[PDB]
């Protein structure tokens, strides 16, 4: 509500169904970091960012646990209600402007995601592609639902063409979201 | 600069209460569980008015809650009075959050926060190009990329051969990349006619002066 600047931190995410969590900071809708749970280490998305501030990855693992411990309980605390499925939308836009041959990234947005268990893949005509494709932790929203980002790396040319591929146990079947530049 | 987690609170015992039908879902889904915390705290006008908000969502409802305006936490549903209570009750807890005010919150602000965020100038690529299918017949556009930009207060304009025009003058809402950068394009319906310029003006994200670029003749 009402405030300028927004500082969301210790964001702790874990799903019942197969011990899934996320740890995030953010910043006026922007990721400063997320903590790998494997790796146990934190990432920077902007790594300017890496070399000015720093975060004990300990304190995420640390807040999974309480998360994770949490969760059982509520669960237990709630005659096992399970969470209700949605629809997700799809949204996808180049980062700057379409101009052949000259490298630019394709942004596939996917807002009102729940639970935060979703695929997105890139189809280059039909044919999955995976390499110079990037994804973003999930973003909270307003409602406690998510939102997140995948980039294709690409080179542009007036011929081929593009389909993000969106599969949430929300939607019947595959969202398929086109774009091209033609 | 080293920030500050906000920690969560362990959920008193929950023997596993079974609460009675609400307004649930289905048709088309599986048995999944979803677990939240974050330690959103609110700035405005510099460091000097801060608020830190405390949720714990339960599937996709805040079912417990700690306001900085009400000193301790409250049950925002049934499910919550358990935690709500236990937390308020031990010093070791309650008083610690009550201090994430500060050190989990101006702290980031003032240490991490303004060594990075706050100072997060990325200059915005300005070029105009030509859409709208063919030319005079009622399509002729003129497209001002603005992109690649932060922070995300920008202001853009058109002008035509001199002043500035506003009809016909259509641009996209912020659009956010994710990449803490911003994109916003600004369409101009017209008409070229000889010896006319048409200019687009950007300003603010990091430019001391307003940058322009020309659409000649
Ligand atoms: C996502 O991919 C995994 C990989 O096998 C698959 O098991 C799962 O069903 C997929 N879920 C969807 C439809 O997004
Ligand atoms: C607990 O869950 C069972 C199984 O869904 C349900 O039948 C029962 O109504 C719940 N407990 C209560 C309040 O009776
Ligand atoms: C409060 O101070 C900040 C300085 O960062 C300024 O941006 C803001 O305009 C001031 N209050 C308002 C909203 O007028």
């Amino acid at each position: 509500i009402e405030a300028d600047h927004v500082g969301t931190y210790g964001i702790s995410v874990y799903q019942s169904p197969g011990d899934i969590g996320q740890y995030t900071f953010e910043f006026d809708g922007d990721e400063l970091f997320y903590v790998d749970l494997d790796k146990k280490e934190t990432v920077w998305m902007l790594p300017e960012f890496g070399q000015l501030a720093s975060f004990d990855p300990q304190g995420g693992l640390q807040n999974i646990a309480v998360v994770k411990h949490n969760l059982g309980v509520l669960t237990k605390r709630s005659n096992s209600t399970p969470a209700t499925n949605e629809a997700p939308q799809a949204t996808v836009f180049p980062k700057s402007p379409v101009l052949l041959g000259q490298p630019n990234t394709l942004i596939c947005f996917v807002d009102n995601i729940f639970p935060p268990v979703i695929n997105i893949t890139w189809l280059r005509n039909s044919k999955s592609v995976a390499d110079g494709v990037y994804e973003t932790s999930f973003f909270v929203n307003r409602d406690y639902s998510f939102h997140k980002l995948s980039y294709l790396t690409f080179i542009p040319s007036d011929d081929d063409i593009y389909d993000c591929k969106v599969e949430h146990w929300g939607l019947e079947e595959p969202v398929l979201k086109h774009w091209e530049p033609e | 600069f080293e920030a500050q987690k906000a920690k969560a609170n362990k959920a008193v015992d929950g023997g596993g209460g079974s609460l009675v039908p609400r307004g649930s879902g289905g048709g088309g889904s599986e048995r999944h569980f979803v677990y939240q915390f974050m330690g959103e705290c609110y700035f405005t006008n510099g460091t000097q008015r801060i608020r830190y908000v405390t949720r714990y969502i339960y599937n996709r409802e805040e079912y417990v809650r700690y306001d900085s305006d009400v000193g301790e936490h409250r049950a925002v549903t049934e499910l919550g009075r358990p935690d709500a209570e236990y937390w308020n009750s031990q010093p070791e807890i309650l008083e610690r959050t009550r201090a994430e005010l500060d050190t989990v919150c101006r702290h980031n602000y003032e240490g991490p926060e303004t060594h990075t965020s706050l100072r997060r100038l990325e200059q915005p690529n300005v070029v105009i190009s030509l859409s709208r299918t063919e030319a005079l017949n009622h399509h002729n556009t003129l497209v001002c990329s603005v992109t690649d930009f932060y922070p995300a207060k920008i202001k853009v304009r058109w002008f035509r051969n001199g002043q500035e025009e506003t009809v016909g003058v259509s641009s996209t809402q912020l659009i956010r990349n994710g990449d803490w950068t911003f994109q916003v394009l600004v369409m101009l319906e017209m008409t070229p006619r000889r010896g006319e310029v048409y200019t687009c003006h950007v300003e603010h994200p990091s430019l001391k002066s307003p940058i322009t670029v020309e659409w000649k003749a």
